[PDB]
């Protein structure tokens, strides 16, 4: 853990 | 009801739980430890677990970006039903398929 990074639209 | 919500679990416990009891696509929500008031999604994918921060401002919920929702259940259901909308930087979707019940 490890927190993923997000791609929005 | 919100069966996918685990009120008394940490991230390491969520991880173990998804690995033992779930399949790839299994997911759950829990309270954030890193930020009280927030929540966290923990998602099994390719045999490992990724964790996703959920912002609770008091007004609405989101994933520190993306579309905003009045409630936690609306956010979870939206991402269950719009699989392309939740992706990491590398282009891989993070798929919320199978809610792991408490």
């Amino acid at each position: 853990v490890d927190y993923g990074e997000l791609d929005f639209q | 009801s919100r069966r996918w919500f685990h009120p008394n679990i940490t991230g390491v416990e969520a991880e173990n739980l998804l690995l033992t009891r779930g399949v790839d696509g299994s997911f759950l929500a829990r309270p954030s430890k890193s930020n009280p008031g927030d929540f966290t999604l923990s998602v099994r994918r390719n045999g490992a677990v990724t964790h996703i921060k959920i912002q609770n401002t008091g007004d609405y919920y989101d994933l520190y970006g993306g579309e905003k929702f009045a409630t936690l259940a609306e956010l979870v259901q939206y991402y269950m039903e719009h699989h392309g909308q939740l992706k990491e930087k590398n282009g891989d979707v993070i798929e919320l398929k199978y809610p792991l019940n408490c």
